[PDB]
Formats: structure tokens, C-alpha cells, sequence
DNA sequence: TACAAGGGA
DNA sequence: TCCC
């Protein structure tokens, strides 16, 4: 649920063909406390947008698929009822890992 | 009333198989008797004829069932489907009820898991993508939800044409079926047996290959396969 | 019926000794010496097994231990099959379309069929490959080794020492132990074994050597052997004096660098007689674009026939005259020069040509293959040639069960129930590798072009290629030494290059400069002080024949190449 | 019912010799078996009678000797003559004894002597032993002639063993699978199929069989026999063996469990194998340490472990494709 | 990973 | 003491 997009998106920032890695981004905001941390760190790396899309339209391979508004409001009202970071965790974790998969994007 | 495959329904196609299979059967039975002297339990021609044709009869029962059988009549993929698990099972068990012996039925339920492809496990150098892995076949077990229920009339049917002794039908749910192939594929992995058994259930394998000859087929070699299709002629001319 | 004699050659020694296989029963030994050119071994039962239908046996199968001429076998059971085709039919033009057609050679490509035909010649490294394989097309799997059991499997001379990789008695003992309890029969060819092999492969199974009684074996006749020195210029004296009478000189190298070679270098420097319908056609060693029949069926000429360690076996030359040959372990001597097939005597020459040792580092490995090699002076053409090889191979190797890269574990557990060669789990099975010939000189232009993967785009069933011509295009190539790639890696289908990093065995391979028409390519004290030697390997390359301490092999050529490094202290 | 009575010396010998009674059976018959399992007992009920015991016992031995005559005062490099007789006397005590068992056992003749049991089939053992202030010369430890042969028939023919050289040293993995409810034949052969003959893997690039976790997670990812375990309970027990300057000893005992590692990489392997196998060779090649983090996660189930484990397989050499990552979000759960 | 320290016939 |  909503979650392979942003996989998609993060992943953008650390396969190969895109020669800018920015591991710093997503190695915060996997380690995360509580919300404004992971907030901020999620803000960084969806900031990192214009670039990647510029370079993706100089290389010739199809540029990459921002996060769509339907479920970027999706995160927010899941997110503020997590007081728990226990259960937070999870979702921190799971959103870095979907951030290392493949997603061959240039071919 | 059901269908084997796409083009041909059941009867069209395992008349084919079991016709073929008559005059196939003075060529490959012997190889079959000595073959099986070596098992420990032997017969005559005739009952190797009955074994043979409760093979044919019952290699293509468990593909009438009702969700395999959906699949294939659509294009949607079957991911796997082992059908002759159960097929083996109604073998094992029929052949329990039948012949009266324990081995044989043994060697029968392997011969119809063989058929089409066998199962691969362990041993393996990652190259096995497609469904020749056990944890696919343990899914398909488990998502195997239950056969036609009009299997068991024309299983009674066919039984009365081939034989006619005494229709018997096994019935399996998901776990029975489970317990059966699971034991005899492990068994049969593992006995004192070391080469006698590849050798013994693939000599059982080979006279297995009229399934070309039921389907139409376009393989370039397969009329070097109809080389062997028919002995050589008795009569000089 | 079985009385009757399809072929001119009446009845054989072993005519009452055919009765011994029937239809249930085991392992049976048949001992000859010189089979290769008189064997008429167990083709004669199978033969009178079918001439009223009634088949005893599904079909035939004949085994080359290594390589051999394998189209020789494949032409005789040709002709075999279509003389028993007559008195019964078929006329004259369909018969042979029959016969080409039932015999195939299975080299090990077209997967769309494992093993079919009704007599087939086999090898032995084809033979291991059939035992464990996946042959799946149309969802129908035939399994290579099925026909195996019921077949007749006959072996010839299986007992050849060869690169360091197939002289391994103990898997030999092994397959039979394991056919033995498959109720089979299994019956064995060979000119010299050992008596110690006769007793731990059948132990309930007398010899029936040669008998007394009843003298029809065919006789050898009169051949002399002696020791001669080993040079290029000694042995011309010996050519132009057979050439001129009618005969013929077959010499033969233990390397494939040294036949590359000598062909080249004989056939210039005598320019007496025609080349293009004589010469160019000499056995295939990994050459011959693929093909072997080419330059095989013309071999049946009173000419030059430069060879090496492949003509060994299965041949059936009727004018043999001079045969010149390297260092040889006994047992390939003996065979080699007992080609003199057909009526006893014809003046049958052989001789042994090697400078000093040279020749034993490619086919004898030092040891007591090369050690006693020099002390073989008598003819032993007789029967009690077992008496000769037990004190040159039996007391010093057999006895040590020395040997390199043995896998027998790979047969014992892998082979239970069902599995595949090509994907092993430690120990690769080191049998063959197809490459292919190419020459494009302005054709690379990255995935060389065409032969691509033809995946489900274009083809529905995603499993085509152009490759039906390459069934008689692929080289025999053994894994012996690479160090770094020379051709064109591949993966899957050929292209897609790249594995720089030690690319495994088995399929693969394309040869762009590696390949051409003409040919393809890229004891004194110790004796007399003790016995019982050591085996294996050293720092040395060689063997060691410690007497009492140390006493390694500082000679033969592992000497000359350590010499790069301490050529001092008179070579150790 | 037969219930013979297994000897009490050792839960690892009593596991060993009460564990290879079911390969002995099985060569000679002996159907609808069952092994209880007394915490150290571990008795067995089996309907057979003693002389198809001894025939089973003498076939299996005689396999065993054959195999041990295969290669070569002889020494092969077998499981029971070197790969896993750490001590060099052993290579050639142990063939010995078994050729003295069966010259014994074939003439109908019950043994009459006891032998030393070497640390092998049991680590709890060794050559000293502490009486009240001192140790005793010689080996006080000592078992009878067929126990000590049936349970290296045991361990030779159920338990994997790793071996890795690494020059003059060398280390001996030795794990032993221990049910602690019930078992019948089909499970004890379905443990057979586990174990793999001359695992002699040496070579320099396979450097991670060291730390013996590690190790046991590279046998059990080329190990399909079956996913038994999912619905039966049990435990594995693992020791070390070490030839560092010729000074042989064990070193480390750790006792946790089999079960949730593999039922994990089953789970973890559903989507391919193309993807799957590759993926975990590459990850213990290159990324060792992302290697032990990611064994440690599964050990624990820690979060962070699979994703510093996916960061250092990324960092180096690792593709690390989708569907992995929706099975290891699936394990998460 | 460098050093030592050990188990036995 | 031999045996790595
Ligand atoms: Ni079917
Ligand atoms: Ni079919």
C-alpha cells in the first residue's frame, strides 16, 4: 500500500545510473526516533526531485515518477496516531529497505 | 463427463493412449517382466497388460480437477500444478484394492509421478527458475482444493470398460493426499535401493510416450522419434 | 535364425560363448588379443535376436572409451543393418535411407531426443553425460539413461591410459558393480588386463581367454619389434622403401602439438605423389570444422595417414604395414601395433620413436608408465600377455591407487534417484566442450549479431535457434589447461561475452582464430635397490620413486621446465 | 516390540549411537519404527528382532568400507577416516575398529572388548579426567566395540560436517540434529538426504566458512530435501575443531536452534530462485559482515540487522531485487 | 591474524 | 621415544 512508489522513488537515489549517491538521506531517516526526525528526513530526500529528473531526461531513460498527492497525504494520517516508536520502527524500517531494492528504471 | 486436454476431451485422447499402446505392447512388455523379476514380485504378460492400462487410464484423472483443468482451458497460467500427485494417489490406492500387493503399487505411484515431468529436489546449483523445486509443489498441495465430483463416476465408468472387475474410487481432501506422496517420494529417494529403483521406475518411464501421438505436434525430430514408433515388421513383406 | 552367417566370415572362435548372454543374466567376460581389427564380439547375438521380430533386447549400443573414429563404427553398423536388411525386402533405395537414419551418433547436442536409434554408437565420456541429464521439450522429459538399461552396452578396450583423466580402473569397477544389480547383461572387450581387475569386477566370472581346442581364432602372424632411436630424418629411410611396395606408414604422436606438426613437416619435404585425393586425411583431433566423416570414409587408401592417440581404437585397416609411434604404457602399445587384421602375417612392423622421454609428458605422466615403458622388447603377441603388464603398471601404480581428480563420490550419492550433470554441486564432471568456429572479421559489432536469446518477443515459444547445421560443428575440446580465455565466451545461446573470471566447463565457448580446414589449435640403481614406490604429485610435477628416502624424478620434462627457476646443482 | 535399550554415556554419543540404530534398521527392514526421545536416552521402538539388526548393521558397514577402500596402513580422505578425525592416529584406528566389527560380526560372534571414543562423536569427552585432585594416565572414557561403530555408521550417514583448510590449520564444523518429541522412518530419512559426502571445500575465495553459523547458512542454502521441521520441533547441536600449530581442541559449544533459519529462507525463497541463491552467495562473499548482521537478525529478529545487511550487500557488489525485498517485508509482518 | 597451549597411538 |  503506497509503499512501492516511495520504494521506487528512494531507490532513485542509490542505483548506479544515477551517479549523485545520496546515501546520508536515506541512511537518516531509516534511523529515526519519532516523527519530526523522519519527517525532515523524508522532506530531504523528496527535495532531491528536480535533480534527478534532470539527469534521467539528459541520460535518455524515461525520467523518474515523483510520489503521486493521492498518497503523499497517506503518510501523514497514518503517521501521527504512531506515539508508539515501537510500531513506528517497523514502517522506518520497511520504507529503507523498499529504498535498496533493484528497480531497474534505465534500461 | 470432463475433458484431458485443450483440443482433445478425456476419451479422445486416452483411447488414443491405451490403442497405441496395443501394439506397443508386444515390443516393450518383455523389457517390463524382466525388469521386474528384479522387485521381488513378477507376473505373467497379461496381468503387466492390466498394470499397463490402469497406468494409461489413470495418468490423466487428476487433470480433471476443476480448477487445473479452468486454467487450461483458458490461457491463464497453471504455476505449477502437479496433478499426477493425486493421479499417483488414486493409482496407489485402486491398485491397493486390485491386485493385492504392496510394492507394485509403489512403483506405479512413481511411474505416474513421473509422468510428464518428475519432481527435482535437493542437489541443486540454482538452476532450477521454473516449477522443478519442492516449495512450489508443496503450494500447489495445499492450494489443491478437491476434484470434479463426477470423477469418481467416470473413473467408475472407465474402470468397468478397461477391466470391469469392480469400480472402486479413492477420494482424496488435501491432507491424506499430502501424506501419501510426501512418504512416497521420500521413500523412494532413500531405501537400500541405490540404482535399482531410477533403473526399474524409468524402465516403466519409457514405453510413457504416446503423448506425442495423442496431441498434435510440430517438433522437427519428432519423426526421428517415429523411428522407434513401431517395431520391425514380422512378415517379410 | 542364428546358425545362419550373414557375413563372409563363416564362424568365429566364439561361436558357443554367444549362448552366455541370453536374455537373463550378468556379466560375461569375452578376452581376444588385438580386437580391434577382428571383433565380431556381440553384434551376432543381437543380430540373431532379431530376424522374426521377438526382440530379446530394445537396442545396441557400442562404447569408445575416449576417442576413437567414431564414424568408423557408425559406417560398419551401417552396413551391419543393411545386410541383414536383405533376403527380406526394402528393395535397394529405401533400405539405406533406413539405415543412415537408425544409427545416430548422439555426440551430445540436439536435446530435443536423448537416446534413440536402434543400434547407436557411444563413448564413454558420452556415456557418463547419458547416465545423468535433462532432456525436456514439450513438457515431456526423456530420460538419457532409460534406453541405457535395456540396451546392450558394450565396452572396447575401455581400459586405455590416457591424459591424466580417464585411466581410473576403480570407477571402471564402479559402473559394473552398479550394472550388476540392475539384471542386465554386461559384456566387456579387451586385449590385455591385468589379472588383479579379473577378480574384483567379476567375481563369479571365468575367463574364456584363448582355448586350444578348436583352433579358428584369427591369428596375428609375425610381428617384430625393436628399440630405435626417435628423429624425424631416421624414420624416412623406412618410408620410401613401403610407399613404392604398396604399403603404408601410420605414425602416432601422444600431443595433439606434436600431430599438429608432424603432418606439416612430412608433407612438404616429400612431394612424390598427389595431396589433394590422398593427403588432408588424417583422423580428427578437435579439428576438421566440426565434422569428422569428411575426411573419414577416405581413409581407406594405400597412403600416408599421420594419426595420434586417436586412432588407437576401432579401425579395420587391411593393408597395415609400418606403424611408428611415441612412448606408449604397454597395454596402448599393444593394441596400437596389433592392427594387422585380416589373414596372419603381411609383415606387420611397429616401432617406437622418442628422443630421449619427451613423449611421456602428455600420455605416460612419468611413473611406471614411463619407467617400464623402455623394457618392453618381446612381440607378446600370444596369450600370455598377462604375464607382462602386471610388473609395468600393477606393482607400482594400481597397487598406490595414485590418481588426480578422481570423483567417484560424484556417482555413489548424486546418482540415487534423478539429478543433472551440468549444474553439480562441487566436483564438475570433466567431460567435453562444444565451441564454436567462427571467422568474422568486420562482423563484431557487440552480442556478435545474430544467434541472440529469441526470448518471447518474436518467438511464442521463446526456445528457438538457428543452430540445426551445428550438430556436425562443435569441436571436442577436454578441460585440461586454459590460464587465460583465447575465444569468445558465452553464457546461454551464445553472446552476451563477458565471464573473464574463470568460465566454468561444459557448452559455452566460440573459437574465431582457432579455426581452419587444415587444422584447429591455438632404472639404473634405483631399480635394482628397492620397490614400491610412492605416487601423486610434487612441488614436481613428476612422480617419485622413493627407494629408502626422498629419490624424486629430477628427469623426464618436468626437470627441463623447473630448470626456469634453479637451472644449478646439475638439475637436482 | 523390540524397545531395545539404548546405553546412557553421553547426550551427543547416546544421540550418535541411538540415532545410527535407525540406519542400521532401515538396510534390513524393521518398518513402523519410532524414536522416543528421553532427553539423553533417546530409546527406540522398532519390531524387529537382532538378526536383522546386525544384517542391516554389516551392510551398512560394509558400504562404509567400501567407500573407505576407495582411496588411500590406510588412509582415505572420508568422513569417518579424515574428514572428521581431527586426530592423525585416528585416520587409521578408526577403519581398524570397523573391519574388526564386521570380521566379528559376519561369523554370528558378539564382541568382547571396549575402545576409546575419540572427541569426534562426542566433544564432551577427551584424554584426562578429574578424579578429586589429579587426572588419570591414558583415556578414562571407554565404549564398547558396536556402539562406537554404529554411531560413526550414525554420524557418517545423517550429520553434515564442514571441513576448511586455510594453509596448515584447519577448521572442523560438526552439527548433530536432535528431535526431542517423536520421529518416524520418514522424517529420519528425510534428515538422511541432509547429509553430503566428502564436503573437503577448502579454496581460498570461500573464506566464510569460518564463524560456523555462517558456515551451517552456506550448507543449508544448497540443502532442498525437505521443509520438515515446520511442523516438528527440532534442535541443533554444533561444535568446532581447530588445527592452529598443530594444536588440536574445541573452542566453541553455542546450543541455539535450527528451525526459524531455514523456515525463514524458506519463506524467503518463494518468489525465484534465479534471484534467491545468487543473492545470498554474493551477500556471504562479498558483504561478510553484512553477511553476520543479516545472520544475527534472523538469530534475534532485529529489524536493523536485514537492513544493515542489504546496505553493505548494496555497497559492494549485491543487486538485491524487488521481490527479495517484498519477501524479507513479508517476514516482517 | 599474527604465538603459544594437544590430542593420541 | 612416534605422530603431526
Ligand atoms: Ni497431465
Ligand atoms: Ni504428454
Amino acid at each position: 500500500g503506497w509503499i512501492r512508489n516511495i520504494g521506487r522513488y528512494l531507490s532513485y537515489l542509490v542505483d548506479d545510473t544515477f551517479e549523485e549517491y545520496a546515501y546520508d538521506v536515506v541512511d537518516g531517516i531509516a534511523k529515526a526516533r519519532t516523527q519530526e526526525e523522519l519527517l525532515e528526513g523524508v522532506y530531504k530526500a523528496l527535495r532531491l526531485a528536480p535533480k534527478l529528473k534532470k539527469k534521467a531526461e539528459s541520460k535518455g531513460c524515461p525520467p523518474p515518477r515523483i510520489p503521486s498527492p493521492e498518497d503523499i497525504e497517506a503518510l501523514e494520517e497514518k503517521v501521527e496516531q504512531l506515539s508508539n516508536p515501537k510500531d513506528l520502527r517497523k514502517l522506518a524500517v520497511s520504507l529503507a529497505l523498499w529504498a535498496f531494492a533493484s528497480w531497474n528504471n534505465c534500461p | 463427463s470432463c475433458k484431458a486436454f485443450q483440443g482433445q476431451t478425456l476419451r479422445e485422447h486416452i483411447e488414443a493412449m491405451l490403442a497405441a499402446w496395443e501394439i506397443v505392447k508386444n515390443k516393450y512388455i518383455p523389457s517390463i517382466i524382466r525388469v521386474m523379476k528384479t522387485v521381488g514380485v513378477k507376473f505373467t504378460e497379461e496381468d503387466a497388460d492390466k498394470f499397463m492400462k490402469t497406468l494409461i487410464i489413470l495418468h490423466d484423472v487428476g487433470k480433471c480437477s476443476e480448477v487445473y483443468q479452468k486454467h487450461l482451458s483458458n490461457n491463464e497460467p497453471l504455476r505449477g500444478f502437479r496433478h499426477e500427485l493425486v493421479s499417483a494417489y488414486y493409482a496407489y490406492n485402486i491398485l491397493k484394492d486390485m491386485f493385492k500387493d504392496e510394492t507394485i503399487a509403489f512403483i506405479g505411484a512413481l511411474v505416474v509421478m513421473m509422468h510428464h515431468e518428475p519432481i527435482l529436489m535437493g542437489q541443486i546449483r540454482s538452476l532450477d527458475k521454473e516449477e522443478l523445486t519442492p516449495e512450489v509443489v508443496l503450494d500447489k498441495l495445499r492450494t489443491f482444493n478437491g476434484v470434479m465430483e463426477g470423477t469418481e463416476s467416470f473413473i467408475k465408468s472407465m474402470i468397468k470398460e478397461k477391466l470391469g472387475v469392480i469400480p472402486k474410487v479413492p477420494s482424496p481432501t488435501q491432507e491424506d493426499v499430502l501424506r501419501e506422496v510426501i512418504r512416497l517420494s521420500v521413500l523412494a529417494r532413500h531405501r537400500p535401493d541405490s540404482g535399482k529403483l531410477r533403473m526399474v521406475v524409468g524402465a516403466l518411464l519409457i514405453p510413457l510416450v504416446c503423448d506425442y501421438k495423442g496431441a498434435k505436434e510440430r517438433e522437427g525430430e519428432s519423426p526421428k522419434f517415429a523411428e522407434v514408433l513401431r517395431v520391425e515388421m514380422m512378415k517379410a513383406a | 535364425e542364428l546358425t545362419g552367417f550373414e557375413p563372409y566370415d563363416y564362424q568365429l572362435r566364439a561361436w558357443e560363448k554367444i549362448r552366455e548372454i541370453m536374455n537373463n543374466g550378468g556379466k560375461v567376460i569375452i578376452e581376444v588379443p588385438t580386437a580391434g581389427g577382428k571383433t565380431e564380439t556381440a553384434v551376432m547375438p543381437f543380430f540373431a535376436g532379431i530376424y522374426n521380430n521377438n526382440w530379446p533386447v530394445a537396442r545396441l549400443v557400442y562404447v569408445l572409451p575416449t576417442r576413437s573414429l567414431v564414424e568408423k563404427q557408425a559406417e560398419r553398423l551401417r552396413n551391419l543393418v543393411y545386410k541383414l536388411l536383405q533376403l527380406k525386402g526394402k528393395s535397394k533405395e529405401e533400405a539405406e535411407k533406413l539405415a543412415r537414419e537408425l544409427v545416430v551418433v548422439e555426440y551430445g547436442l540436439e536435446k530435443t531426443h536423448a537416446f534413440l536409434g536402434w543400434v547407436v554408437v557411444t563413448t564413454w565420456d558420452a556415456f557418463l553425460y547419458g547416465l545423468a541429464a535433462h532432456r525436456t521439450v514439450g513438457n515431456r522429459f526423456t530420460f538419457p539413461a532409460g534406453a541405457i538399461a535395456q540396451s546392450l552396452v558394450i565396452f572396447d578396450e575401455v581400459q586405455m591410459y590416457q591424459d591424466e583423466s580417464m585411466y581410473m580402473p576403480r570407477l571402471l569397477s564402479l559402473v559394473v558393480g552398479i550394472l550388476e544389480e540392475a539384471n542386465v547383461p554386461l559384456v566387456i572387450m579387451s586385449a590385455t588386463i591385468p589379472s588383479k581387475l579379473r577378480e574384483m569386477i567379476a567375481g563369479d566370472t571365468e575367463v574364456i581367454t584363448v582355448d586350444k581346442n578348436d583352433k579358428n581364432k584369427p591369428s596375428k602372424g609375425n610381428v617384430k619389434v625393436r628399440l630405435v632411436e626417435g628423429d624425424i630424418t631416421d624414420v624416412l629411410n623406412d618410408i620410401k622403401k613401403i610407399l613404392k611396395n604398396g604399403k603404408k606408414v601410420l605414425v602416432v604422436r601422444n600431443t595433439v602439438r606434436k600431430a599438429v606438426e608432424t603432418y606439416q613437416v612430412l608433407k612438404k619435404k616429400l612431394n612424390d605423389t598427389l595431396a589433394n585425393p590422398s593427403d588432408a586425411l588424417l583422423i580428427h583431433s578437435r579439428f576438421t570444422i566440426g565434422d569428422r566423416r569428411e575426411k573419414e570414409r577416405a581413409l581407406d587408401s594405400a597412403r600416408l595417414i599421420v594419426a595420434t592417440q586417436v586412432v588407437e581404437a576401432g579401425l579395420d585397416l587391411p593393408n597395415v604395414g609400418l606403424v611408428v609411434t611415441d612412448i606408449a604404457p604397454l597395454d596402448a602399445l599393444i593394441q596400437r601395433i596389433g592392427r594387422c587384421a585380416r589373414r596372419p602375417g603381411e609383415e606387420g612392423e611397429g616401432i617406437i620413436l622418442i628422443p630421449e622421454n619427451c613423449i611421456e609428458h602428455e600420455k605416460i605422466v612419468r611413473g611406471l608408465s614411463e619407467l617400464m615403458e623402455k623394457i618392453g622388447e618381446d612381440t607378446v603377441v600370444f596369450a600370455v600377455v598377462t604375464s607382462t603388464n602386471e610388473y609395468d603398471r600393477v606393482v607400482e601404480i594400481h597397487y598406490g591407487e595414485g590418481k588426480k581428480n578422481f570423483v567417484y563420490v560424484g556417482d555413489i550419492d548424486t546418482a540415487r534417484r534423478v539429478l543433472e550433470k551440468k549444474r553439480s554441486k562441487k566436483l564438475p564432471k570433466d567431460l567435453y566442450i562444444i565451441p564454436y568456429s567462427v571467422s568474422p572479421y568486420p562482423d563484431p559489432l557487440v552480442l556478435l549479431t545474430t544467434y541472440d536469446e529469441l526470448s518471447k518477443i518474436g518467438e511464442y515459444l521463446a526456445d528457438t535457434t538457428k543452430a540445426r547445421k551445428a550438430l556436425d560443428r562443435v569441436y571436442k575440446f577436454h578441460y585440461e589447461n586454459n590460464i587465460v580465455p583465447k575465444e569468445f565466451a558465452s553464457y546461454i545461446y551464445f553472446k552476451e561475452l563477458k565471464l573473464f573470471s574463470a568460465p566454468p566447463e561444459y557448452e559455452k565457448r566460440s573459437r574465431p582464430e582457432l579455426y581452419v580446414l587444415l587444422y584447429p589449435m591455438n632404472a639404473e640403481k634405483w631399480v635394482w635397490k628397492v620397490r614400491k614406490s610412492f605416487k601423486i604429485d610434487p612441488y614436481e610435477i613428476y612422480v617419485i620413486d622413493a627407494k629408502y628416502y626422498n629419490s624424486e624424478l629430477g628427469f623426464i620434462t618436468n626437470l627441463s621446465d623447473t630448470n626456469s627457476h634453479t637451472d644449478s646443482d646439475s638439475k637436482v | 516390540f523390540n524397545e531395545f535399550k539404548t546405553p546412557q554415556i553421553d547426550p551427543i554419543f547416546d544421540l550418535y549411537v541411538a540415532y545410527g540404530y535407525v540406519v542400521s534398521l532401515i538396510r534390513g527392514g524393521a518398518k513402523e519404527a519410532t524414536l522416543i526421545p528421553h532427553g539423553a536416552s533417546y530409546l527406540i521402538q522398532t519390531d524387529v528382532s537382532n538378526e536383522e539388526f546386525r544384517h542391516g548393521l554389516v551392510d551398512a558397514l560394509s558400504s562404509m568400507l567400501s567407500l573407505h577402500i576407495a582411496l588411500a596402513k590406510l588412509v582415505s580422505d572420508a568422513d569417518f577416516s579424515a574428514g572428521a578425525n581431527i586426530n592423525n592416529v585416528y585416520w587409521d584406528s578408526v577403519p581398524r575398529n570397523l573391519e574388526k566389527l564386521m570380521k566379528d560380526l559376519e561369523k554370528k560372534r558378539s564382541v568382547k572388548g571396549t575402545a576409546t571414543i575419540p572427541i569426534t562423536l562426542m566433544p564432551s569427552a577427551g584424554k584426562y579426567m578429574l578424579k578429586h585432585f589429579g587426572v588419570q594416565g591414558g583415556n578414562p572414557i571407554k565404549v564398547d566395540l558396536l556402539n562406537y561403530a554404529l554411531a560413526w555408521v550414525g554420524f557418517h550417514y545423517y550429520t553434515p560436517y564442514i571441513k576448511y583448510a586455510k594453509g596448515d590449520t584447519t577448521w572442523i564444523h560438526i552439527y548433530q540434529i536432535a528431535p526431542v518429541e517423536e520421529v518416524d522412518m520418514i522424517s529420519i530419512l528425510s534428515l538422511k538426504d541432509l547429509k553430503m559426502h566428502l564436503p573437503h571445500y577448502y579454496e581460498s575465495n570461500l573464506d566464510f566458512l569460518i564463524n560456523r553459523r555462517l558456515a551451517l547458512l552456506y550448507h543449508l542454502l544448497h540443502s532442498e530435501a525437505l521443509e520438515l521441521f515446520t511442523e516438528k520441533e527440532f534442535v541443533i547441536h554444533s561444535y568446532t575443531l581447530e588445527r592452529s600449530g598443530n594444536n588440536q581442541a574445541i573452542r566453541s559449544f553455542e546450543e541455539e536452534e535450527i528451525g526459524k533459519l531455514m523456515d525463514f529462507l524458506w519463506k524467503l525463497k518463494r518468489r525465484d530462485f534465479y534471484h534467491a541463491i545468487k543473492f545470498i552467495d554474493d551477500l556471504l562473499k562479498k558483504a561478510t559482515e553484512g553477511a553476520l548482521a543479516l545472520i544475527d537478525a534472523i538469530m534475534n529478529e532485529r529489524l536493523e540487522g536485514f537492513y544493515t545487511a542489504l546496505k553493505l550487500g548494496k555497497k559492494a557488489g549485491v543487486v538485491s531485487s524487488r521481490e527479495i525485498v517484498a519477501a524479507l517485508e513479508d517476514i516482517i509482518c
